[PDB]
C-alpha cells in the first residue's frame, strides 16, 4: 500500500484522491495519504479554499517512483515531485505514520468503483496524451485546452488526445461520403482502432482518461473528447460485442460516480440522446440506458 | 454564415457563387396498387445550381435510373445531389469554381460539406431567403428537358435570357423570383400573363417572352397583383384595403 507524503498544507485546500476528498485547514497537521492502492493509476487534486480557479492535480503511479507534494509560495500551489533516494522517503513515511500525521486512502472491500473507471487507463499512455516527459507522474488542470481546441495556444501544456473530427477527410474515403457519414465503421475500426490505437484497450484508456479529466478538473476539452469517442462508437453499425459490452459497463460506471449537481455541465444533451435513442447500438446499452433513465431523465 | 436581407447584395458582387436547390431530385407520383396499398413511381427530376449574377443555369438532369435498387431515397437525394455539385466544381477550371455555395435547404449542408472537403476555401451556406426555385418545373422549356431525358445529362441554361444587357444581376435576380413566386403561387394564372399576347413570342434560344421594357414592368405589376389576389384567395383578406407598404411587405415576405 503506497504513500504520498506533504511538506506541510502551508494554504487551505480541498484536497481529492481519485473519486474522495477532504477539507484541510491552512497550517493544518496533514503530513499526506497512506494506503494507496497498487495496481492502478490515481489522481491527487486541488481546489484552493480561497480561490476556486486552481484546480488541478497529478496523475501518477507509485509502482513508478516516490512521489510527494510540497506547496510552491512562488508558483502558489501543491506540486508534486520524485524523491530518488528510497531510505529518506522511507524514512518520513515511517515518521508520518508513527505521528499518525496522513489520511487513508478509504477503499471500502467491496467496492471496485476506481477500477472499474481506470480499468484501461495506463500511465504510459497519459504521459503521451500529456507531454513533461522529466518527470514521471502528469499535471493537469481545468484550463488546459486539447491539440483540437488548439487547431479551431503554447503547444506545451495541451493535452494531446487523438483529434476525432466526422468531417475530415481522415473520415470521409473519397467515393464513400454518405456511406462513411451515416455509418463511421470505417472510421471507427480502420482509422482509429487498427490505424492509431492498436486495439480497443488504448481506445478505452483515453475514453476513461477524457472522462476522468471532465469530472474532477470541469476540463471543457477532455468532456468534449469523452463524447467525440463515445459518439464514434454509438455512430458505428460494426462494432465488435466485445467492444460494446465493454463499453455499456465504462459508461454506466462513469454515469453511476457522476455527482448529480455537475451533470447538466458535464453531459451532452445532443449525444446522449443520439447515442442511446436513434443511433446503430441505441439497443446495445442496457446498463447505461437504464443508469441515465432513472438517474438524469429530464437530459433525456 | 446564413445568407438573409442581412446583405442581398452579396449576390451580385465578384465573388463567383452558386445556388443550389435540390427540391426537384427525388419526384414521385403516389397512387394505389391493385391490392389498394399505396406505391410511389419515381419521375425525372433535376438539381437547381444558379449562378445568381450571370444567370448560368447548370441543369443537372436526375433520371429515374438512379433510384434504381436504392433505399431511404429522399435521404439519397441529398448525397446525389452533394455528389453531382462536387462533380461539376471538379469539372471548372479553378479560375469559374465558386467562392461560396449557398443551399436553399440546410439538409443539404452536411451532405455537401462532406463532399466539397477537397474544397476547403469554398464556403458552404444555408439561406433564410425564401427562394421559389422549386417552381424551375413550371419553365416549360426547363420541364420538357427533364421528362425527355432517357439518361443522366447535363444541360447549361442562362435563366435571364438577355436581361442583362439591360438591367442589373440585381434587377434580373428580383424578376427571376417573382416570376417564380408567381409560377409557385398559381401557375396557371402565371403561365397565362406570361403567354396570353400572342405578339410576343419566346426566342428559340431563350426561356421567357421577348418583352420590351415597358411590357416588363407590365408583366412584373400583373405577377405583383396574382400573389396578393391569390395571398387573399387563400387567408380570407379582403386586398382591396392594402397599402403600399401592406402588399409590398407581404410579396418580400
Amino acid at each position: 500500500m503506497n504513500t504520498v507524503p506533504f511538506t506541510s498544507a502551508p494554504i487551505e485546500v480541498t484536497i481529492g484522491i481519485d473519486q474522495y476528498s477532504f477539507n484541510v485547514k491552512e497550517n493544518q497537521p496533514f503530513h499526506g495519504i497512506k494506503d494507496i492502492p497498487i495496481g492502478h493509476v490515481h489522481v491527487i487534486h486541488f481546489q484552493h479554499a480561497d480561490n476556486s480557479s486552481m484546480r488541478y492535480g497529478y496523475w501518477f503511479d507509485c509502482r513508478m517512483g516516490n512521489f510527494y507534494i510540497q506547496y510552491d509560495p512562488k508558483d502558489g500551489l501543491y506540486k508534486m515531485m520524485e524523491e530518488r533516494d528510497g531510505a529518506k522517503f522511507e524514512n518520513i513515511v515511517h515518521n508520518f505514520k508513527e505521528r499518525q500525521m496522513m489520511v487513508s486512502y478509504p477503499k471500502i472491500d467491496e467496492d471496485d468503483t476506481w477500477y472499474n473507471l481506470t480499468e484501461f487507463v495506463q500511465m504510459d499512455k497519459i504521459r503521451k496524451i500529456v507531454r513533461k516527459d522529466e518527470n514521471q507522474f502528469s499535471y493537469v488542470d481545468s484550463s488546459m485546452t486539447t491539440v483540437q481546441e488548439n487547431e479551431l495556444s503554447d503547444p506545451a501544456h495541451s493535452l494531446n488526445y487523438t483529434v476525432i473530427n466526422f468531417k475530415s477527410r481522415e473520415a470521409i474515403r473519397p467515393g464513400h461520403e454518405m456511406e462513411d457519414f451515416l455509418d463511421k465503421s470505417y472510421y471507427l475500426n480502420t482509422v482509429m482502432l487498427q490505424g492509431i490505437f492498436k486495439n480497443s484497450s488504448n481506445y478505452f484508456g483515453e475514453l476513461q482518461f477524457a472522462f476522468l479529466n471532465a469530472m474532477f478538473f470541469g476540463n471543457y476539452g477532455s468532456s468534449l473528447q469523452w463524447h467525440a469517442m463515445i459518439e464514434l462508437i454509438c455512430s458505428s453499425a460494426t462494432v465488435p460485442k466485445h467492444m460494446l459490452d465493454k463499453l455499456d459497463e465504462i459508461l454506466y460506471y462513469q454515469i453511476k460516480t457522476l455527482p448529480e449537481q455537475y451533470s447538466d455541465i458535464l453531459l451532452n444533451e445532443r449525444v446522449w440522446n443520439i447515442c442511446l435513442y436513434s443511433s446503430f447500438q441505441k439497443n446495445s446499452l442496457h446498463n447505461t440506458e437504464k443508469i441515465m433513465e432513472n438517474k438524469y431523465p429530464e437530459l433525456l | 454564415g446564413a445568407m438573409n436581407s442581412s446583405n442581398y447584395a452579396e449576390l451580385f458582387n465578384n465573388d463567383i457563387k452558386l445556388f443550389v436547390d435540390d427540391t426537384n431530385v427525388y419526384r414521385v407520383t403516389v397512387h394505389k396498387t391493385f391490392e389498394g396499398n399505396v406505391a410511389t413511381k419515381a419521375i425525372n427530376g433535376c438539381i437547381f445550381t444558379l449562378n445568381p449574377k450571370t444567370g448560368h443555369l447548370f441543369l443537372k438532369i436526375i433520371h429515374t435510373s438512379v433510384w434504381a435498387g436504392q433505399k431511404r431515397l429522399s435521404q439519397l437525394a441529398k448525397w446525389k445531389t452533394a455528389e453531382e455539385v462536387s462533380a461539376l466544381v471538379r469539372s471548372l477550371p479553378k479560375e469559374e469554381q465558386p467562392k461560396q455555395i449557398i443551399v436553399t435547404r440546410k439538409a443539404m449542408l452536411d451532405p455537401l460539406e462532406v463532399h466539397m472537403l477537397d474544397f476547403p476555401n469554398i464556403a458552404i451556406r444555408p439561406t433564410e431567403l425564401r427562394l421559389p426555385f422549386s417552381a424551375a418545373m413550371s419553365i416549360d422549356k426547363l420541364s420538357d428537358v427533364v421528362m425527355k431525358a432517357t439518361e443522366p445529362q447535363m444541360v447549361l441554361f442562362n435563366i435571364y435570357d438577355d436581361w442583362l444587357d439591360r438591367i442589373s444581376s440585381y434587377t434580373a435576380f428580383s424578376r427571376l423570383t417573382l416570376l417564380l413566386r408567381a409560377l409557385k403561387t398559381n401557375e396557371e394564372s402565371a403561365k397565362m400573363i406570361l403567354l396570353s399576347d400572342p405578339t410576343i413570342t419566346i426566342k428559340s434560344y431563350h426561356l421567357w417572352p421577348s418583352f420590351t421594357d415597358e411590357q416588363w414592368i407590365t408583366i412584373e405589376s400583373q405577377m405583383r397583383d396574382l400573389i396578393l389576389t391569390e395571398y387573399g384567395r387563400k387567408y380570407n383578406v379582403n386586398i382591396s384595403a392594402l397599402t403600399q407598404t401592406e402588399i409590398k411587405d407581404i410579396i418580400l415576405g
